[PDB]
DNA sequence: GCATCCGTGAGTCGAG
């Protein structure tokens, strides 16, 4: 926020009205200015978070942060199979697996 | 009661940034015209990168060169993030030409020169060169717009060339501030300030102005109904 | 030949499914409810999408 | 030659060439067995005036679903320095097909908590949620998994 | 969007007009949804500060930030006087134009939870 | 980063030492001995399961190493470190329904 | 759903008889070509293409639209069974 | 290529417009600004503030009348009025009657240019002895602007308003995939638009993108 | 009438 505040903005219009939300749901301290409020949310791990559709706010505060997330051996690529027709089983003469 | 037409102001940074401001605007017009901006920015902006590679000696991307410490995997990582403007706006296509031996570190700026082509980030790290280590390449750069994986252009000029993927888009990052303002008798008035930052390209500006023809060229397709 | 594909084949492959359903089924198959069917929608990609309200 | 094309001379497809599903890695001929060509068989053939090869083509082919670069060939033929094969094998080939796999639907994600998914939807930037100074986030996580 | 709000602020004051609880809410003194008493009965600030002739308004109002979704207040659907949230008359609404039926619609569903 | 050290994937220096030359391909070091060692890096070599391992160096020419310092990264590791996946911005919050 | 499915349902003493009618009608459809139909040509089901809209080729999406007219006759034992065929490929020959 | 516009209409108070194929993403982009216009921006006619002869304030109960004060302003809010003077601001509209009657908002005495889109409309039940004399202001603006914030007053005893200017009633967006050869990425924008009939939703659609465009040469000069 | 022996069972689909 401190960088916002030097590069010349204030609290955004929408910030404004998630923050009214949050108090509305014992997140915030009601009569603590906007920053104070904002902040408040921040050591919660909350954040104010655009919808970027709409450019509407999300209603509520938001938990965002850095995940360590791996992608797996499973993929789609390797899974994915399909026949109609294809090789049978001597004995059987059913499909082969 | 009827708002009028208001002041536009611009505060820009060089090429690569920008801010757009706009006011006063009637309440609720900071995104009604801050968000089609936003998204058409960051999505349907022209820009240029580089299409494909290809490496003397090198027959496909798992390839390695000797003398060089990066896989040629991590060089077109490099070749990625090399910003290519275009002067002229006529010129759809160019082919960067890099020859570079012995131990130095080659950067964007080893590539030798090109009229009417500005790198806009020649201090851009390439690959780092070893004695007897030799590398000469020939990367094509094409303008377009969005992003196209390789997979999808196939781009080779030559039997050995290797496609590479294209993130086109000029634009690194875009936000918008809606503040509140008044004119005394109204309350509840919002200003709008687009925060456009670019690789240099294409200008925040240039950008914006873009963006807008896009948008309202878009609002020409309502005209004729069926 | 993969790539022998032209477009026009798709193309007919959609009339081809038009009206026609298909069975899905996930094991285990523990009620009749584990096989059901329904009208397909072509999509790229290489994995099937299930409707939410079905999955229970 | 559009099925040969990345095949060099001897038969093996060339280092660095792309390979999809149907695409020949290694062209191979059998010898068609007994033969009992059918009267239809002998009909057609004289038809056209072509001649029943000898061999069948029993090249090995990409499978479907499968592709990508050729990285590497080893060839070993019987009664060369250093090779033996197992008895009646003439000869062995190997090719190693390379691909770079970006994250697409289908494939899962998991973290070292226990939260594991597949990727449903793969959202343009534009669609993402962000932060005010216009910074989009990459993941998307319901909290109902929690 | 069918829930609704309760707020403490209000805490069950009783007043006489409820012309004073609204300059009273105005004043910061009771919050819009807090259970109140005004002349006899038990109402709510926004019920009488807020009376909409129809859900299309009370949707409109709500589309303007008046109100939020799950704010109670007072809307007039179907020739009765109701006190509910846009939320739920919302609700209603999607189950309505689903089934194409209006009054079977009404008759479904339970708008009181 | 001792579970990339004890299962082999990155390469590690001997002794303290001096970075003779640095290739994709290969790595050569020069120790306090005054022996030459050259390291040769395992580069697109498929697996069990088909994933790619490779080493790339992860040191300059000329550098100055310690015994035991990284030379080179295995498949998944980060300046030594394991990586097993990356660091993503993420929202936790339900998306229509996705 | 079905369009009309619960109708459809409501026609029949077992839904099951409902699928047979369905199908064996289908059945009908697609060997006489379609030209023994019920349906008129504003009724006719169609099917979006790039060129524009053709016959719909799925016969039993016929064969459930058509039953929902009630210009269809169903039940057991209406007509031996040589008959109806001979007579259909009078009328509709293949 | 060129999308195609399409319509479909319901007298002057409905309307379904679909625009089709749209580059990804662009659905949306076209239709979230328009709603939010067609939501505020489009200029409309709402009654302001009402005056009730005897009665001092918005809870009373008139006698010789059922509806009290309240059901009555709202029956006013529903009142549709079209000023066919371009620059017509406001009007004040009289009502008076008595008796074993239905007023109903025919009985609005006529006024310059004005129409009354729904005369139909009942506004209060009277009785033997029941007086209903009343001043109502109509005025022409934009939005929904509630009593309290317009807080307008002609006379002392006059009760303001919820002003329902929006002519629009509702709107509804839906953009959803589109295939065109291909292209599997294309949107599909549905639009659907409710009027009170006094503006059309092709009228007030018109308006709205027209506003938009407007707006966007806002970015001419610094 | 109870002890005790033998014989027969003990999820599905997938990959491999
Ligand atoms: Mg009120």
């Amino acid at each position: 926020f401190g960088k916002r505040k030097g590069e010349g903005f204030g609290v955004d219009k929408r910030e404004v009205e998630v923050l009214r939300r949050a108090e509305k749901l014992g997140l915030v301290t009601p009569g603590k200015t906007p920053e104070e409020q904002l902040k408040e949310l921040f050591l919660q791990g909350k954040v104010v978070l655009y919808d970027g559709r709409t450019g509407e706010p999300i209603e509520g505060p938001i938990v965002v942060g850095q995940m360590f997330i791996m992608k797996l051996y499973h993929m789609v690529e390797d899974k994915m199979h399909a026949r109609s027709t294809g090789p049978y089983s001597l004995i059987t003469q059913q499909p082969l697996g | 009661s009827k708002l009028k037409a208001p002041v536009f102001t611009v505060r820009t940074q060089g090429r690569e940034y920008g801010e757009f401001v706009l006011e006063p605007l009637e309440r609720g017009f900071g995104v009604t015209l801050g968000n089609p901006l936003r998204r058409i920015l960051l999505s349907s902006i022209p820009g240029t990168a580089v299409t494909s590679v290809y490496i003397e000696d090198v027959l496909h991307e798992f390839s390695t060169i000797p003398g060089v410490k990066e896989d040629v995997v991590e060089i077109i990582l490099n070749l990625k993030e090399l910003v290519v403007r275009f002067l002229n706006p006529s010129l759809q296509t160019v082919t960067l030409l890099l020859k570079a031996e012995g131990p130095k570190e080659v950067k964007a700026r080893d590539f030798l020169p090109v009229a009417d082509v500005e790198i806009m980030n020649p201090d851009l790290h390439i690959a780092t060169l070893e004695e007897g280590g030799r590398l000469n390449m020939e990367v094509r750069v094409d303008r377009g717009v969005g992003y196209v994986p390789a997979e999808k252009h196939g781009i080779k000029d030559r039997i050995n060339a290797i496609p590479v993927d294209a993130v086109f888009s000029p634009v690194r990052r875009v936000a918008f501030q809606v503040e509140d303002t008044r004119l005394g008798q109204r309350t509840d008035l919002d200003k709008l300030t687009l925060r456009i930052w670019t690789d240099g390209s294409v200008t925040p500006l240039e950008a914006l102005n873009q963006a807008v023809e896009i948008l309202r060229e878009h609002l020409t397709y309502f005209s004729n109904p069926q | 030949r993969q790539r022998d594909i032209k477009d026009e084949v798709w193309d007919a492959l959609e009339e081809v499914i038009h009206g026609k359903v298909v069975l899905l089924n996930r094991a285990p198959t523990l009620h009749r409810l584990g096989i059901q069917a329904f009208q397909p929608v072509l999509v790229e990609g290489q994995s099937i999408q299930l409707h939410p309200l079905v999955c229970e | 030659e559009a099925a040969l094309r990345d095949l060099d001379e001897e038969g093996v497809v060339r280092i660095g060439a792309e390979v999809k599903p149907g695409d020949i890695l290694v062209g191979r001929t059998s010898f068609k067995g007994e033969s009992e060509p059918t009267p239809e068989e002998r009909l057609l053939r004289s038809i056209f005036g072509e001649k029943a090869r000898d061999v069948k083509d029993t090249s090995l082919r990409v499978p479907p679903g499968e592709g990508g670069i050729v990285v590497r060939t080893v060839r070993l033929r019987r009664g060369d320095p250093g090779v033996e094969l197992k008895p009646g094998v003439r000869e062995v080939v190997r090719v190693y097909v390379a691909q770079k796999r970006k994250l697409q639907v289908g494939d899962k994600l998991a973290n070292r908590h226990g939260n594991k998914g597949v990727v449903a939807k793969i959202l343009p930037v534009e669609d993402m949620p962000h932060l005010p100074d216009g910074t989009p986030v990459d993941v998307i996580l319901n909290p109902l998994g929690v | 969007i069918t829930q609704v709000r309760k707020e403490k602020k209000g805490a069950g004051l009783e007043f006489a007009t409820p012309e004073e609880a609204l300059a009273a809410h105005e004043r910061g003194e009771v919050a819009l949804n807090a259970p109140i008493k005004v002349a006899g009965r038990e109402t709510s600030v926004g019920r009488l500060k807020y009376v909409f002739a129809n859900p299309d308004e009370a949707l409109l109002a709500v589309a303007h930030g008046i109100v939020d979704l799950q704010d109670v207040v007072t809307v007039r659907y179907m020739g009765k006087r109701l006190e509910t949230s846009p939320g739920r008359i919302l609700f209603a609404r999607i189950v309505a134009e689903a089934v194409e039926d209006e009054k079977v619609a009404w008759e479904l569903i339970q708008l009181d939870v | 980063e001792r579970v990339v050290r004890d299962s082999l994937a990155a390469l590690y220096a001997e002794e303290d030492g001096e970075v003779a030359k640095v290739d994709g391909n290969r790595i050569v070091v020069r120790y306090e001995d005054g022996r030459l060692v050259e390291y040769p890096l395992r580069r697109f070599y498929r697996s069990n399961q088909g994933t790619a391992l490779d080493q790339r160096p992860r040191v300059v020419v000329g550098q100055r190493v310690r015994k035991g310092d990284l030379l080179a990264d295995g498949p998944a590791s980060e300046n030594g470190f394991l990586a097993l996946g990356q660091n993503v911005l993420v929202a936790i919050m339900p998306f229509d329904g996705y | 759903a079905e369009p009309g499915i619960d109708k459809l349902f409501g026609m029949v003493d077992s839904k099951y008889r409902l699928t047979v009618v369905v199908a064996k009608r289908a059945q009908q459809l697609l060997r006489h070509g379609f030209k023994n139909t019920v349906l008129e040509p504003e009724e006719r089901p169609k099917m979006q293409t790039l060129e524009g809209l053709f016959d719909d080729p799925n016969a039993v999406t016929w064969a459930m639209k058509e039953l929902l007219t009630g210009r269809l006759v169903f039940g057991e034992n209406l007509v031996p069974e040589d008959r109806l065929q001979k007579e259909m490929e009078r009328l509709y020959p293949v």
